[PDB]
RNA sequence: GCCUAGACCGAGGACUGCGGUUUUUACCUAGGAUGUUGGCAUAAUGAUCUUAAGUCGCCCGUCUUGAAACACGGACCAAGGA
RNA sequence: AGCGUGCUACUUAUACUUCACCGUGAUUGCUGUUUUGACGCUUUCACGAGUAGGCAGGCGUGGAGGUCAGUGACGAAGCCUU
């Protein structure tokens, strides 16, 4: 007999972290979520109300609705050959702000500051990020660092 | 293969913690510098916590034979893998170049032990200065005084398919 | 209607690269280099021979 | 060539595309038919099987429809039919229909000779 | 061999000519093929494309749409261009004086336009008084108001019209349309 | 007698990638379906008053 | 049969301007007047003859 | 009428040639300057190596910034990710070559396609021979031979590329407009090597095959295939 | 940079372009073969048919994952036949 | 002419390169010279496997409206035929 219940296969996914069982620290209940916020979804096993389905465990989405104890999150799920918009109601214990926003918003602030200061100094600045480039030429000093010659070692048994 | 001896020098990439990492040199017998730098990283990752991604090649130089027209005897110390285990061995070769002795070694372990290039580590190639350093008789027999030998049964190669005279093998 | 190789056709070579004429006239392909007779490896770079 | 000058006429395939096993069976006529069978060696183009008609064998558009003498052949059934070839005597030749009587054919040959029109079948009856 | 990143030998998927064999529509396509090929006015390229369209892609334009387009700010004396039929609207209380160029006019539409002091001209008369489409305003009829579009994309919770021959209480109203009869979709 | 293949996902990603996998289109205004009724109710009055103020201005 | 049309002209276009300006023949270094030659073809094949002059043909 | 238009054409061509003389002087000067900087860079690197040798040091060369990638594998039986990678490198046939500017992103791209390509660091003469013999531009999604500097100017003149030597320089010294210049270049369609490959292509160059990075032997391979 | 041996091809069809040499509103090798000589037109040349030789070529149609199959229909031909 | 290994040359797929031709798709231009074909002419580039299946353009047959003032007992139709 096959079993395909709601929480099938969530034995380790919905477990609490080792030595992290019990009461929820209240910064979880003090965070503020607004419509449009990007939030990660991670089911907390100790709160069984408002719990996400196992598909959304590990997914990141957009807050679209704010209720008394919960947020509505928009997820895009692949169903066959396209994506379907899913609207999941989650209690805030299963939700955390996504850290990718604060990094991109910081690059936006930094670009605005650099551009305005470069305009003040009358020069130009290039704001596009660059991939790591091959390193340039260089001279390696050998004072105190004369090359040491290595050789492959013979075979030995150590048991 | 047809090989050259290379001096490959490399190091770990400098860090703010360690701005002058130690330089390591290896003598590599490779057909070209692409295999020379590959073999270098192959042995450094067997001997040090380093990778090609976290390291840097500093120098690749050909090491030419000092006396390419002086007949020498070389002792080569090897570490090769067989079908069953891993073995150390020492063998001797007569040649005028160190590279040509290593080339003979690779042919010889291919012929006598079915050991491919990938299964062989050259631990050491040493030119034996003293005649007493020669341990193996198959090369010790050419260090005798006033060595002479004929070449009986000479076979002459013909340009034509048919020959009008009886073959001979004098020489 | 017919592509002509500038590496074979001299007229196409001059049409594309007018500097090929100066390169040939000035012998840039066989230019001698004036320098001193030096050998900078006599010292520690003889670390190549042995180490 | 006595006609309007043309490039050398190339026929990519000069034989006849004969239907598979029109040599094996009398009931199978040589008229080309495409094999539709699931296992057919010809439909699957095994080495050694017959060539098959495809658009790659198409004739050069500049030499297409020209007989070896360089003319396009137009079928003529009466003397008034030669009137459409008056200004095309060096590119079009007239071919007299088989069902034209020996009398009307003599009249067509005489008028074609008068007009300078070439006749592809000038002898028959 | 080639590793094709797209499908080979694909037709554009757009009409390059009218499907119609009307010789006079072909003459209009001739005139605007020349204008689109030679005037640099985007109007002529739009008109040339619109002359290829099928009947459902050229919905009738009521004389009320024209009245509303002429009631745009600064558009009272523009030339209204309809590549299609202009129909009458007996719900208008009044119609202005306007110049309208169309493929066809109904008797009521043309009568009203001329009654109010306007002109009802063809697209060839348009090409002479406005060879670059100067001071024109293209008006298109509603495409999604067609009855066939009511049934497009029918499905559960889609709100479209079922394909049905009779209408009444006994025709597709019970189970699946009502919670008292099972479910509702 | 009638034992056949039970299940297979073979060829399913190929079929999904012939015409997919297409991301959904984004629009400036998402639908407010499923948004809290109390908020939606008040937001109606707020938009109506904003439109009146801009119209008068 | 397909009758000829009025637009099927019979006029022969002129050839384009050819850029094949001839340049003189370059003979082998061994062909010097007074050289004894061996004829390989023709009626006098196999005959040893004296070479005298290079004609403009 | 024909003779009248010939006189007008002759006058207009006189004026056009007079105007083009200045542009050709400009590109002549540019080509001479590029040659000078090539020679100076070569001598500078040689001098730096000699100086490091003299001063008990080791000059480490600058890592190559440019690579020429040749697809030496057919179009059958390719897994989806390297297949997509080869398509994004515009290597959609065997013996197709492209210039790639080395960064982390492009290096990680090439690593996925490594079992199907042979690539390396191209010399200036190799680049020049490729562009001269098999250089084509992408003009309105059509493959147009680079037979005249006007073709290059009309498509890359907004990027200060006015000549085939400007294009070659922009490729060789990986320039600020490398993206536009290399994408304007249609993928090079090379022949098979004159002399063949090694006995078995589809194994790394280090192991005696042909795929992967061969690093200066791409020039010998290109000499074979172009 | 220079010299040198051979093979395959000659699409296009007034001019127009880009260059080069300029002794020049001229010429060029520079937006695709011309010049010259011989032979032939009772024919050298081309096509097809028959046949030999070399090489390859299993019986079609069908159902099937898989048919030349030791799976099934088919002796032959005409007319009819979905 | 076996086994292990290295090297040089060489052989040849409907694959790759250059060129010719067919078709498909795209693309340049064409009305005071559009000029009795603009559903036409023309420039350029790329591409071509295919069962089930879809579509397009054509070949052929009996009969019908129109037209060729069409062929024909001075031989229609049919049939045989390197
Ligand atoms: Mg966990
Ligand atoms: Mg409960
Ligand atoms: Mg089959
Ligand atoms: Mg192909
Ligand atoms: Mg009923
Ligand atoms: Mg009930
Ligand atoms: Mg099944
Ligand atoms: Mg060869
Ligand atoms: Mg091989
Ligand atoms: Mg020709
Ligand atoms: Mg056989
Ligand atoms: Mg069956
Ligand atoms: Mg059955
Ligand atoms: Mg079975
Ligand atoms: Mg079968
Ligand atoms: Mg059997
Ligand atoms: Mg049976
Ligand atoms: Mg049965
Ligand atoms: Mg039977
Ligand atoms: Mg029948
Ligand atoms: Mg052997
Ligand atoms: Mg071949
Ligand atoms: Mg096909
Ligand atoms: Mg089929
Ligand atoms: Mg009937
Ligand atoms: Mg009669
Ligand atoms: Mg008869």
């Amino acid at each position: 007999g096959k079993s395909r219940g709601y929480r099938s296969g969530t034995r380790y996914a919905f477990q609490r972290d080792f030595k992290k069982h019990g009461a929820i620290p209240l910064s979880t209940y003090l965070k503020v979520y607004k419509v449009g916020d990007i939030v990660d979804i991670k089911a907390n096993g100790s709160i069984q109300k408002g719990m996400p389905h196992k598909y959304y465990h590990g997914k990141t989405g957009i807050v679209y609705n704010v209720t008394k104890s919960s947020v509505g999150v928009i997820i895009n799920k692949v169903v066959g050959n396209r994506y379907i918009e899913k609207r999941v109601n989650l209690r805030v214990e299963h939700v955390k702000h996504s850290a990718c926003r604060q990094e991109f918003l910081n690059r936006v602030k930094s670009n605005a500051a650099k551009k305005r200061e470069a305009k003040a100094n009358g020069e130009t600045v290039y704001l596009k990020r660059q991939a790591a480039k091959p390193r340039g030429s260089r001279i390696i000093s050998t004072e105190g660092n004369i090359p040491q010659t290595l050789a492959p070692v013979a075979y030995e048994t150590f048991i | 293969s047809r090989l050259n001896e290379y001096q490959v020098i490399g190091r770990n990439l400098p860090t703010e913690s360690v701005p002058e990492p130690k330089l390591f040199r290896m003598r590599i017998f490779a057909p070209n510098t692409v295999v020379a730098k590959s073999r270098y990283w192959y042995f450094l990752q067997k001997l040090h916590k380093v990778k090609k991604a976290s390291g840097e090649i500093v120098s690749v130089n050909i090491i030419s034979e000092a006396k390419p027209t002086k007949v020498k005897t070389f002792g080569i110390w090897l570490r090769y893998e067989s079908r069953s285990g891993i073995h150390n061995m020492y063998k001797e070769y007569r040649d005028v170049t160190r590279v040509g002795a290593v080339e003979t070694m690779y042919q010889d372990l291919a012929a006598r032990h079915r050991a491919r290039f990938r299964s062989i580590h050259i631990l050491k190639v040493v030119e034996l200065e003293k005649t007493d350093d020669v341990k193996r008789q198959y090369v010790k027999q050419f260090l005798t005084k006033d060595l002479k030998f004929p070449l009986p049964h000479r076979v002459q190669k013909s340009k034509k398919l048919f020959q009008a005279t009886a073959p001979t093998t004098f020489y | 209607v017919l592509k002509k190789n500038p590496l074979k056709n001299k007229q196409v070579l001059l049409r594309l690269n007018p500097y090929a004429k100066a390169y040939a006239a000035e012998k840039v392909g066989s230019a001698k280099v004036e320098q001193a007779k030096v050998k900078p490896s006599k010292g520690q770079f003889a670390e190549v021979l042995k180490n | 060539a006595t006609s309007v000058p043309h490039p050398k006429i190339v026929k990519k395939y000069t034989k006849k595309f004969k239907r598979h096993h029109s040599d094996r069976y009398h009931r199978v006529a040589e008229n080309w038919r495409k094999q539709k069978g699931i296992d057919s060696c010809v439909r699957r183009r095994f080495r050694g099987t017959i060539p098959q008609p495809n658009i790659g064998y198409g004739s050069n558009k500049k030499t297409k429809f020209l007989n070896p003498a360089g003319y396009k052949v137009y079928l003529v059934k009466n003397v008034k039919d030669l009137d459409v070839l008056l200004l095309h005597t060096k590119s079009y030749a007239a071919e007299i229909a088989s069902s034209v009587s020996s009398r009307k054919r003599v009249e067509i040959v005489a008028k074609a000779k008068k007009l300078g029109v070439k006749v592809t079948n000038p002898k028959g009856k | 061999g080639r590793d094709h990143t797209s499908k080979q030998h694909v037709r554009s998927g757009h009409r390059t000519a009218p499907k119609s064999d009307n010789v006079y529509l072909q003459l209009l396509v001739k005139l605007y093929s020349f204008l689109a090929r030679r005037t640099d006015a985007p109007f002529n390229k739009v008109i040339l494309k619109s002359l290829f369209l099928s009947k459902i892609n050229r919905p009738p334009v009521s004389v009320s749409r024209i009245s509303r387009a002429l009631k745009q700010k600064g558009a009272a004396e523009k030339t209204i261009v309809v590549v299609g039929t202009v129909t009458d609207d007996n719900r208008l209380l009044e119609f202005p004086k306007a110049t309208i160029a169309a493929l066809r006019f109904t008797a009521g539409a043309k009568d009203r336009i001329l009654k109010n002091g306007g002109e009802a001209i063809t697209l060839d008369q348009l090409a002479l008084r406005a060879p670059k489409g100067q001071n024109t305003l293209i008006v298109r009829g509603p495409r999604n108001s067609r009855e066939a579009v009511r049934h497009f994309g029918f499905g559960p919770h889609k709100g479209k019209a079922p394909r049905i021959l009779s209408k009444g209480r006994k025709f597709e109203r019970a189970r699946g349309r009502r919670r008292s009869r099972g479910f509702k979709v | 007698m009638a034992k056949s293949k039970n299940h297979t996902a073979h060829n399913q990603t190929r079929k999904a990638h012939r015409n997919g996998i297409k991301k959904p289109k984004t629009y400036k205004y998402p639908s407010l379906k499923g948004v809290d009724a109390k908020f939606k109710r008040n937001h109606r009055y707020a938009l109506h008053g904003t439109a009146k103020a801009l119209a008068k201005a | 049969q397909v009758a000829p049309k009025w637009y099927q002209s019979e006029d022969v276009p002129a050839p384009k301007q050819t850029r094949k300006t001839a340049r003189p023949q370059k003979l082998r270094a061994s062909l010097v007047p007074g050289t004894v030659l061996i004829l390989l073809a023709g009626r006098f094949r196999g005959k040893r003859v004296v070479y005298l002059k290079n004609l403009e043909d | 009428a024909q003779q009248k238009t010939a006189e007008e054409r002759a006058a207009a061509k006189k004026v056009r040639k007079a105007a083009n003389k200045e542009k050709r002087k400009v590109i002549f000067d540019r080509a001479a300057a590029y040659q000078k900087e090539y020679t100076e860079a070569e001598r500078s690197v040689i001098k730096a190596k000699r100086d490091a040798k003299a001063s008990n040091s080791y000059y480490v060369d600058a890592q190559p910034k440019l690579v020429f990638v040749v697809r030496i594998k057919g179009i059958n039986k390719i897994p989806p990710k390297p297949r997509k990678v080869l398509q994004l490198l515009r290597l959609t046939q065997i013996n197709a070559g492209v210039f790639v500017r080395l960064t982390k992103a492009t290096s990680e791209l090439i690593k996925l396609a490594e079992p199907y390509v042979a690539y390396g660091y191209p010399s200036l003469s190799t680049i020049r021979q490729l562009v001269y013999k098999r250089g084509f531009g992408k003009v309105n999604k059509q493959r147009i031979a680079l037979s005249d500097n006007a073709i290059i100017e009309a498509n890359l003149g907004k990027f200060n590329i006015l000549s085939i030597e400007d294009l070659i320089h922009e490729i060789y010294t990986v320039g600020p407009n490398f993206k536009q210049v290399s994408n304007f270049l249609w993928p090079f369609k090379l022949s098979n090597p004159n002399g063949g490959f090694r006995a078995r292509k589809f194994q790394h160059f280090i192991q005696g095959g042909d795929t992967g990075n061969r690093e200066q032997f791409i020039n010998a391979l290109v000499k074979q295939m172009n």
